[PDB]
């Protein structure tokens, strides 16, 4: 490839990373982070265990 | 697709009851049907 300092913008090398999400029968495995709150003792609260 | 293991070690078919826990649920999620024991051969 033309990797050259001197070439313009369009021709300058660029790193390009390609993710993938593939959904398979298989049970699922990676999943994004989950969010907690602070704990609420002796309220009448919602909760999610 | 979970392949479950449950554990239990008794000090001593020995007669009585005891339970046993879960140890660790895999989600492997292959099919399983054969299965054999592997030993250890020691050399010594
Ligand atoms: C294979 O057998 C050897 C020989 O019996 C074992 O080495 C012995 O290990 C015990 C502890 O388990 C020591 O008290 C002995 O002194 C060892 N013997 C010698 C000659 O060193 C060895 O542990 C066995 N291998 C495995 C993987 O259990």
């Amino acid at each position: 490839y033309g990797f050259r300092p001197t070439y313009g913008v369009g021709h300058q090398p660029y790193r390009v990373v390609v993710l993938s999400f593939e959904l398979l029968h298989a049970p699922a495995t990676v999943c994004g982070p989950k969010k907690s709150t602070n704990l609420v003792k002796n309220k009448c609260v919602n909760f999610n265990f | 697709g979970y392949f479950k293991i449950y554990s239990k070690h008794t000090p001593i078919f020995p007669q009585g009851f005891s339970a046993l826990e879960p140890l660790v649920d895999l989600p492997i999620g292959i099919n399983i049907t054969r299965f054999q024991t592997l030993l250890a051969l020691n050399r010594s």
